[PDB]
């Protein structure tokens, strides 16, 4: 029974993981100015 | 060649190819693919097929029955043009083929298109199993056909097809290819169902066969390394195919592996033959002819004869062993299974060319209309 | 990808497949005078630091051949500016570099014989040699103030780190 | 101590990540090198020493293997593919019994594999884990599905699918991998031969060209520190040279290092190599003279060779992974170049159609998430912590009667 | 010691006579090439089985046919450590049976290892080199097992002395 | 002793033309290669590709120049040359098992195919409707037929099979042949009549090769139990049997009235003598070991080297015979069965060897072939 | 390596990184680490109520009720002192470190934090050596269920201290390899004469454990250590306790290393057979 | 379903190979009295030549073949090592083939030190008779 165990595992993955609203680690570095990125 | 000087043209319209020639020829003159191309004005035939990238393609006929009528009309005026045949359509006799279990409205439409649009002098249509038995030189037998869509079992007796005994099984080569894709996915190789159809089709055409006794092949698979072969992918990787070579075509005999209800092909053939009349059963058992593209596996008629003998032992003699030597069967496969339908049509057009009752006349079509089609029987 | 010029105007004359672009100079030559602020030399100096890393250049016009020639000559300028230490013998070195001859197209010493079209007759040869000499002297005199750094009166380390790089693995002087 | 967590080990060309399940970060990150004693004669397999005593236990793994006198340093993995199995087994001996300190008869195990792996390597790994250490369970996972599962933390609950394109970049070979419904389309995986070693070599030869005062033994670690600390991705090239030439007080940094043999300090200036480092992803002919194709054309050729009905979900979900994709403004540059190529193709098709066809404009998204540096380990750690994992993992019993063939195929997530 | 060379000479003389193979197609099922010692359909294509015994434990069994031959070897095992090392070594060789081309995945019952040789192998290789490989294999196994046993004992002495020193 | 190495993969079978200038052979696959001698070297001239299975039999007619091929795909083809292009013609065999052997008739009007379906097929040509038809001989064959030979009077046939017997059949077809004469084998000749059956009782060996003599009154055959047998029909059909002390033989040929040349798994041809009284004796090996193997690596020194091998036995890296593997086909190369001076051998190692009687008479002491 | 280590590695590296960050005055960071050890011991490193200035280490053992009956609380109070606090929920022993009140020396605090499990097991041995030092008799044996199937027995006499291990081998070949290793342990007093006496029994318990309900089975083996007053005094008891409680893992580690050496040794013979077989072709 | 697939119909075929038998069961093998007398008076060569007479190759009973093998292996294990090659060279070809058949039957049930004696007899019979005798052992339909 690969498919039923795998879809229960996928439902566990969907119901398990939460969300984060913290700033990214890339934002702490210094880079080029914002307004010419278009 | 007749007394009136109207030539007889045999035109075979298979799904993959269209072949054409004259009556009495031992080889087809002209072979084309069936294709209609549109650029992204309208090229039909060979010349659409080399110039493939510019032209969007269209297949007009699917499983022997036509789907788009004007594309088949353009195919017909491509074949009857001056570049390939160069014949006069008002002074010709034409023979055509039809797939079995054909609905009657399609046959009426084909006969109406031949008699009204192109104005042919003589039109006949015939079932392909009778043409196959004419190519073999027989008159009575059972024809088992297996292509790409379905599998048909049809008996022909005294040169005519029996309509109420023709049977259909919905297992063909694409199901075996999908089952081989699943069996190759179960060994760890990464494959996709839509992107990798042609490669597994070439593997199935190259390596698979039909096993005689299942326990001997499974013992050889789990004990020896004899059956292991190697194949090279177009990317460059080398894969090893082992015991799937006999497991892939086993869905024809055990349909429950591919989640299809019903019985196998041997039980269907036994129930087809045993439902006929009692006095003609001995003629049907001695003339069984295999045809089609899916019947080219090695070891198929030995397995079919063994399953027929086991069914006849169980369900007729009811356990008597001594009467089994009197039961005689013979399954004949041709070694010339390239153009059997064209050769049978050419033999039938050659021998039956001057007698009046065979050809359907244009004057009776003008008198009656769609009532001439009862004279086929 | 690579950076191309944008100074092409169809009233301009051609010497073979060159472009007779106007220049601003005090040296004598056959080039016409330029009224605008920019010219081909300032664009070559502008695009040298990005064009020197490339190895596959695609020709789109006639002025790009002239841009390729000035970009090839700037590395030969930077080889001579490596050894020098003060300004005024810097211009005395670059004048003597600009005086001496170089292989023209049509000669076997020229590296890009396949793309560059050979000149036909003798006055075309004279006009081509005078035009290349004027371009040579003007880009030397323009590079003399840009390379040198005024507070120390030394060649700058940011300009002298581009010596070993070659444009399309080519060289005007060769090995 | 009723239930013990599983152990997650992820090996690689450059670094090995190892820890316990249920956590967010790995407990150990070590280099994948082994120092063994080679006091015997060089280049003689017959004279390769019989261990009369315990002389095969005289070795060091990890960061202790780097620069040890009277020892030889070996790297067992080339491009994600194991070449020496003896060194791999001796590596796993000191992984299990020294760092993790776990009894292997009580813990389940999860291991990772390269994307194109033969089943014989899976059989060899199952032999090493089941015959020598006697584990009760083993599961071998695919890295792309773990990265696609680990990218769900920046996403809402209604949009979590398992279809996308994974761009993986480490110390070996950059991979572009399409994943459709949890299964890898194996005929469309493409390779770009640019990674962090080429960037470090390019920065090292630039610093050899410009600066002076660096010791010759410490050039590579200095180039690695300059690459990891001061680097970004620029939109244009000549404007950055104009910014550095006009105003050099802001954009030019200084780096201070310590000499190892003299205990003295040196200082260098970091200039043009801040932006010229990561630009070889988009211009591969700067360093490698053979490969002349940017990464966006490789991604577009991966997606355009796929089947037609899954072509539009692949554009909507592009997931970055690996340690070499940690430069700033990577995804914006990749998204801009991919959108330019796509819009050029549809305006060319609209010009050649002449108003016959009006295709809808597609949506291209490049996803940057939090757990980008350790995405495969995070996906394995969040897979192994659930109670449903123990019904999917293999057992030692199925190795005992059925054999090594159970580990050729795993239930693909 | 004195029985070893006549045993190997008799095994070499028996394997020379049983390796005269020939290509043959199946007369039961059309378009099939099968090894006849495994299917055993036709009884006229089989030869008599033979065996050679050195003592009550060591023996070699040889079975032949028209296009195939099977050799089964029983290995000397003195005690418990030798038989578990023999079992590990035979399992280690029979897992890699696809690289050898002449090895069976499972042995015949009552024996330790079996070889199956068909006519394609003697078309691709020489006969006497195959006979030499069989005799060289039977010679090298016992020396390998004795060296492994001595290595295990010499390791265990050093481990015990290293633990009891520091206490 | 002329050796030529054609190719590394094995040679299944070979055939010569009339003038012995071209050769046709199968390189262990489904194609037939025709080589032509140009100058002093062999070059490839033609390739024939029509079959779908393993080629098992090639034969070349000397007069009409037609090549018959049979394979393991239950098919047979007749090839004829037109404008430098060889063209095939299909033969309907009506068999459900693979074919093993094919031989032309002496008058080139029919041919015989031995197959694995316990029957022998005799095929001739019908010219009113223009194709090749076949007839079957079935009883009392019980196994696979491995070898065939034709009598020189174009009627009788000899067959050997895996049921440990050698049989003589009659193959007379009224549409093609004429009325035959009387023979010592028999007097009544309808189609399919069994004339004589030979074989040992209780001693089972598969018969690999049969051969007739030049006059046609003597028969010889070889078996798998290392026996050579000669049957004489005139002296009330007596059978003489000799048990050798070597490996089994796979080919046999009469080279005169009283001499037999055979070859097999011992890699070297051997000579046997048959006198008028009825005693079969072994004479010599025709592959005398090279140029003595240099006094057999100095006769006293290899006896001391066998003492050295009694100390340390090591194996020979290359066999001393001119074939490194088995020999499967022996053929007569010069003139015919009445006068033989040279003969040709092919083998599994992929080489072709030409031997001469006069050089072997000059080299081997006391050797005399008649 | 040959001998196993005593102190943990995760705790020492984590606490050294946190103390080196807190020494320089940088901003602290959160931490939440859960892991395990030998013989089914759980660990936890976390922050109390989200406060980032405090770290907290807790342990979890199954058999703390047996060790508490022999007085393990007073030894932990004597070793640690003010760092010992009330336990966490679901855990047995808990420590607490404040980052604002650290001492100047930091190696000894991290080193005592690494040896928490040895400080848990040391109390039974330190109790039972004192009975041999004082000359008492008639005291009951100490029975420790340190695993589910394995048992440690400690007994004291006038001139000997007897430590009996019961162990279970899970596989059949491990019994033979362990018999070889314990035969070499039994014979191994021929070089060192101050070595203790080691005895081994297979499938049956020893005589002095006749009264207890000791298991009888094919996999179960019994190991006896005899200790003398040259090892149990007040100056050489630390390395004795550090060596006697890490013996079973040492034995199973060397068994698995021997099997891995055997699997290393087979591959060269397989490669030589493949080379000899591949030389036979006429390529 | 699949009840009919269990029946093996291949061995009910008429055209399968059936072995042919000849001779009765009246051959009782060699007689024990003369070989016991030749062992008693010490004539070893006469004991070997009288033991090889009357082979029971046609009798389908097992006990006659077992007692004939018992007498032949009783004679063969009572020789000295230096009297073997004189006894081997006194035979013709059929005696060498029958001795090779009895030696290869004697390897089935080893006991005590008979295998070294059988290996010496195998070496001398191989030196006298060649490798064709082993092929005639392997291809025999009726076995002693
Ligand atoms: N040698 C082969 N072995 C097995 N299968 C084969 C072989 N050659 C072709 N096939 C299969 O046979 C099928 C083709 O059958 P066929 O040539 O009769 O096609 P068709 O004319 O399009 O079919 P149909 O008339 O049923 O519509 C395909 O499924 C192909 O894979
Ligand atoms: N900002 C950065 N932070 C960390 N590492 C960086 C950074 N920029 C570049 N790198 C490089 O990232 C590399 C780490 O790659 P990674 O850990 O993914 O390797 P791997 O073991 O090959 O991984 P994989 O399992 O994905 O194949 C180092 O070589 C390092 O130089
Ligand atoms: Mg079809
Ligand atoms: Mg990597």
């Amino acid at each position: 029974s690969d498919q039923q165990k795998k879809e229960e595992l996928l439902n566990a993955m969907v119901a398990k993981l939460g969300n984060r609203e913290d700033p990214l680690p890339q934002d702490s570095f210094e880079g080029v100015d914002e307004d010419e990125w278009d | 060649m007749d007394s009136q000087g109207r030539k007889v043209v045999v035109c075979d319209n298979g799904t993959g190819f269209v072949k054409c020639g004259y009556a009495g020829s031992n080889f087809p003159e002209h072979i084309f693919p069936a294709l209609v191309g549109r650029p992204i004005d309208l090229m039909v035939g060979d010349e659409a097929s080399e110039l493939r990238s510019m032209l969007e393609v269209n297949y007009p006929m699917e499983n022997g029955i036509v789907r788009n009528w004007d594309d088949m009309k353009h195919l017909w005026d491509y074949t009857f043009g001056p570049e390939k045949l160069n014949i006069d359509t008002r002074n010709c006799k034409i023979l055509l083929t039809e797939p079995p279990m054909n609905p009657t409205k399609n046959r009426e439409k084909i006969v109406e298109v031949m008699f009204e649009t192109y104005q042919f002098s003589g039109v006949y249509v015939a079932i392909q199993a009778v043409l196959t038995l004419y190519a073999q030189g027989l008159l009575t037998g059972v024809v088992v056909d297996s292509g790409d869509g379905v599998t048909h079992i049809c008996p022909v007796y005294e040169g005519f097809s029996l309509p109420h005994l023709t049977r259909r099984l919905d297992i063909a080569g694409r199901d075996i290819t999908r089952y081989l894709i699943k069996l190759l996915l179960l060994r760890g190789y990464a494959f996709n169902h839509s992107a990798d159809f042609e490669t597994v089709r070439m593997i199935k055409e190259k390596l698979c066969y039909v096993g005689y006794n299942i326990e001997q092949e499974q013992k050889l698979a789990l004990e020896t390394t004899v059956l292991v072969e190697s194949y090279t992918l177009p990317d460059g990787r080398i894969i090893k195919v082992g015991g799937e070579r006999f497991e892939a075509p086993e869905a024809l005999f055990q349909p429950h592996l591919i989640n299809v209800e019903g019985v196998g092909v041997a039980e269907l053939l036994f129930n087809t033959i045993q439902a006929a009349d009692i006095d003609t059963r001995s003629e049907f058992y001695k003339h069984i002819v295999l045809s089609g593209g899916s019947t080219m596996y090695p070891g198929l008629p030995s397995r079919l004869e063994r399953e027929l003998k086991q069914l006849y032992l169980e369900r007729v003699l009811k356990g008597d062993v001594e009467k089994l030597s009197k039961f005689k069967i013979r399954i004949e496969d041709p070694p010339r299974r390239k153009h059997m339908v064209f050769l049978g049509g050419a033999v039938l057009a050659d021998i039956m060319k001057d007698k009046d009752n065979f050809w359907m006349t244009r004057q009776e079509y003008q008198e009656k209309g769609v009532r001439v089609l009862e004279k086929l029987g | 990808p690579a950076y191309h010029s944008s100074l092409m105007d169809p009233d301009t004359k051609l010497i073979g497949n060159m472009a007779l672009l106007p220049i601003r100079s005090q040296f004598k030559g056959p080039a016409p005078r330029e009224t605008k602020d920019t010219d081909i030399v300032d664009e070559a100096i502008y695009y040298f630091k990005a064009n020197v890393f490339f190895k596959n250049y695609e020709i789109k016009n006639e002025a790009d051949r002239t841009l390729i020639y000035i970009t090839l000559y700037i590395s030969e300028c930077l080889k001579k500016l490596q050894k020098c230490n003060s300004k005024s013998q810097g211009e005395k070195e670059m004048y003597t570099l600009g005086i001496t001859n170089f292989p023209i197209p049509g000669e076997p010493g020229f590296p890009l014989n396949a793309i560059y079209a050979k000149p036909a007759n003798k006055q075309e040869d004279e006009v081509m040699r005078a035009y290349l000499q004027q371009l040579r002297q003007e880009t030397g005199l323009r590079l003399c103030e840009k390379v040198f750094d005024p507070q120390n009166d030394k060649p700058s380390k940011w300009w002298t780190c581009f010596v070993k790089r070659q444009f399309m693995n080519k060289s005007l002087s060769g090995p | 101590a009723g239930r013990l967590p599983a152990c997650v080990v992820d090996c690689g060309t450059g670094y090995t990540k190892l820890g316990y399940a249920g956590n967010t970060e790995p407990q150990f990150i070590i280099p994948s090198c082994i120092a063994i004693k080679e006091s015997a004669k060089v280049g003689d397999q017959a004279q390769r020493r019989v261990m009369k005593g315990v002389d095969d236990l005289d070795f060091f793994i990890g960061d202790e293997a780097i620069e040890k006198p009277t020892y030889a340093t070996k790297w067992p993995i080339r491009h994600g593919i194991v070449e020496d199995w003896d060194l791999m087994e001796r590596f796993m001996e000191q992984v299990i019994f020294k760092y993790l300190r776990a009894e292997p008869e009580d813990h389940y195990f999860l291991l990772t594999e390269p994307p194109l792996n033969t089943p014989e390597n899976r059989e060899y790994t199952a032999e090493i884990m089941f015959e020598s250490f006697n584990v009760p369970g083993l599961y071998i996972a695919v890295q792309a599905v773990l990265a696609l599962a680990a990218s769900w933390t920046s996403r809402q609950v209604g949009e979590r699918t398992l279809t996308g394109t994974v761009i993986d970049s480490g110390d070996g070979v950059t991979h572009v991998i399409p994943v459709a419904e949890g299964y890898v389309i194996g005929s469309c995986i493409k390779h770009i031969p640019i990674a962090g070693r080429d960037i470090t070599y390019f920065i090292q030869q630039l610093l050899r060209d410009r600066e002076v005062g660096i010791p010759p033994e410490q050039s590579l670690e200095t180039a690695k520190a300059v690459k990891e600390r001061y680097s970004y991705v620029c939109p244009d090239l000549v404007k950055e040279f104009n910014k550095y030439d006009t105003d050099g007080s802001k954009w030019i940094k200084q780096y201070t290092g310590i000499n190892a043999i003299s205990k003295k300090e040196f200082s260098i200036d970091v200039g043009y190599e801040r932006f010229l480092g990561p630009e070889i992803f988009f211009h591969p002919e700067f360093a490698n003279p053979d490969f002349t194709q940017p990464i966006s054309e490789v991604v577009d050729e991966v997606i355009q060779n796929c089947p037609i009905d899954v072509r539009r979900p692949l554009y909507k979900n592009i997931v970055l992974s690996g340690g070499s994709t940690m430069f700033r403004d990577f995804g914006r540059r990749l998204q801009r170049d991919l959108k330019r190529t796509v819009d050029a193709r549809l305006k060319l098709s609209e010009e050649l159609s002449g108003g016959r066809l009006k295709p809808k404009p597609i949506d291209v998204q490049v996803i940057t998430h939090h757990m980008q540096r350790y995405a495969v380990w995070f996906g394995g750690s969040m897979l192994a912590s659930t109670p449903e994992f123990y019904q999917v993992c293999h057992t030692k019993k199925d190795y005992e009667e059925i054999g090594p063939s159970i580990c050729r195929h795993n239930p693909v997530f | 010691t004195a029985t070893l060379r006549p045993y190997l000479s008799a095994v070499r003389a028996t394997l020379q006579a049983a390796l005269c193979l020939e290509n043959f197609s199946s007369q039961v099922v059309e378009r099939h090439n099968k090894p006849e010692v495994e299917v055993r359909s036709s009884k006229e294509l089989l030869l008599q089985p033979v065996t050679i015994s050195r003592n009550e434990k060591e023996k070699v069994l040889i079975e032949g046919s028209i296009n195939s031959v099977r050799v089964s070897i029983a290995v000397k095992q003195a005690d418990e450590i030798e038989k578990i090392l023999c079992h590990k070594f035979m399992r280690f060789m029979m897992m890699r049976a696809e690289n050898f081309f002449i090895l069976r995945r499972k042995p015949v019952e009552g024996y330790d290892i079996s070889f199956l040789i068909t006519n394609f192998h003697t078309e691709q290789m020489y006969k006497h080199k195959l006979v030499d490989f069989v005799i060289h294999f039977m010679e090298e196994i016992d020396k390998e097992i004795s060296e492994m046993k001595l290595s295990v004992n010499a390791r265990a002495r050093i481990v015990a002395e290293e633990f009891l020193k520091n206490f | 002793m002329s050796l030529h190495q054609f190719l590394l993969e094995p040679i299944t079978c070979h055939a010569w033309n009339r003038d012995r200038t071209q050769i046709a052979l199968s390189p262990n696959n489904h194609e037939v290669h025709i080589y032509k001698k140009n100058g002093g070297q062999w070059v490839k001239a033609h390739e024939l590709k029509e079959h779908n299975g393993h080629i098992t039999g090639i034969d070349w007619a000397p007069k009409s120049d037609r090549i018959v091929t049979c394979g393991a795909d239950r098919n047979a083809y007749v090839w004829s040359q037109k404008d430098g292009v060889w063209k095939p013609t299909l033969v309907i065999l009506r068999i459900n098992r693979a074919a093993t052997f094919v031989k032309w008739s002496p008058l080139e009007n029919k041919f015989a195919v031995g197959s694995g379906a316990r029957l022998i097929s005799v095929c001739y040509f019908e010219s009113e409707n223009d194709w090749w038809v076949s007839k079957h001989i079935k009883k009392p064959i019980r196994s696979t037929v491995l070898s065939l030979d034709w009598h020189p009077n174009n009627v009788l046939l000899a067959a050997g099979s895996c049921d440990f017997k050698c049989r003589v059949f009659s193959a007379y077809i009224k549409e093609v042949d004429e009325k035959p004469a009387s023979t010592p084998w028999g007097s009544k000749m309808p189609f399919g009549q069994l004339m004589s059956e030979f074989g040992g009782s209780g001693t089972g060996g598969w018969v690999h090769g049969v051969s007739f003599s030049a006059s046609g009154s003597r028969l010889a055959w070889v078996s798998h139990d290392s026996t050579v047998s000669v049957a004489d029909a005139s002296k009330s059909v007596q059978v003489s049997t000799l048990k050798t002390e070597f490996l089994p033989l796979l080919s046999v040929s009469f080279v005169s009235e009283n001499s037999v040349v055979a070859a097999g798994h011992d890699c070297c041809p051997m000579l046997f003598n048959y006198d008028d009284r009825g005693c079969l004796t072994f004479v010599s090996k025709l592959d005398i070991p090279k140029q003595s193997i240099q006094r057999n690596m100095s006769a006293m020194e290899r006896f001391r080297n066998m003492d050295k091998r009694a100390t340390t036995e090591d194996r020979n890296t290359a066999l001393e015979t001119l074939h490194q593997n088995s020999i499967t086909q022996v053929s007569i190369y010069e003139v015919d069965k009445q006068d033989c001076r040279k003969f040709c051998t092919t083998g599994i190692d992929g080489a072709m060897t030409i031997w001469d009687f006069k050089t072997l008479e000059s080299s081997i002491q006391g050797l005399r072939i008649m | 390596m040959i001998l196993l280590e005593v102190n943990n590695r995760i705790i020492e590296e984590t606490l050294a990184l946190k103390f080196e960050n807190a020494a320089a005055g940088n901003k602290p960071e959160a931490v939440e680490v859960t892991f395990a050890d030998f013989d089914g011991v759980l660990y936890h490193i976390s922050n109390p109520n989200g406060d980032k200035t405090k770290v907290m280490v807790s342990i979890s053992l199954k058999f703390y009720k047996e060790l508490q009956a022999h007085g393990a609380d007073e030894l932990l109070k004597r070793v640690y002192g003010s760092y010992l606090v009330n336990p966490e929920s679901g855990y047995n022993v808990s420590l607490l470190y404040d980052l604002e009140n650290l001492p100047a020396s930091k190696d000894s605090i991290v080193h005592q934090a690494g040896m928490l499990k040895r400080n848990c097991f040391a109390s039974v041995f330190e109790k039972y050596f004192q009975f041999q030092e004082e000359g008492k008799e008639g005291e009951n044996r100490a029975v420790i269920h340190y695993r589910d199937d394995e048992t440690m027995y400690v007994e004291s006499k006038k001139d000997r201290v007897t430590v009996v291990f019961s162990t279970v081998f899970k596989d059949d070949d491990d019994v033979v390899i362990g018999k070889v290793f314990m035969q070499e342990f039994k014979e191994g007093r021929r070089a060192s004469h101050t070595a203790p006496q080691v005895l081994f029994s297979h499938r049956e318990p020893p005589l002095e454990l006749k009264d207890t309900d000791a298991a009888v089975g094919d996999n179960i083996g019994y190991i006896t250590f005899v200790l003398f007053p040259r090892h149990t005094n007040a100056s050489a008891r630390d390395n004795t306790i550090n060596l006697i409680h890490t013996f079973r893992d040492y034995l199973h580690y060397h068994i698995k290393c021997s099997k891995a050496y055997i699997h290393t040794r087979m591959r060269a013979k397989t490669s030589d057979f493949l080379k000899v077989l591949n030389r036979a072709r006429p390529d | 379903s699949a009840r009919f697939r269990k029946v093996d119909v291949g061995e009910y075929d008429e055209n399968k190979f059936v072995d042919e038998e000849d001779g009765g069961d009246g051959q009782a093998g060699p007689d024990e009295g003369e070989v016991d007398s030749c062992l008693r008076q010490g004539n070893m060569t006469a004991a070997l030549q009288a033991a090889l007479k009357n082979p029971p190759i046609n009798t389908k009973s097992q006990a006659v073949k077992d007692r004939a093998g018992s007498i032949v292996l009783k004679v063969l294990i009572s020789f000295k090592a230096n009297d073997i090659e004189k006894a081997v060279q006194s035979l013709d070809k059929n005696g060498v083939d029958l001795l090779m058949k009895y030696i290869y039957k004697g390897f089935e049930s080893p006991s005590d030190n008979s295998s070294a004696v059988l290996l010496q007899w195998h070496e001398k019979a191989l030196a006298a008779g060649g490798v064709g005798s082993i092929v005639r052992v392997l291809t025999a339909r009726k076995t002693v």
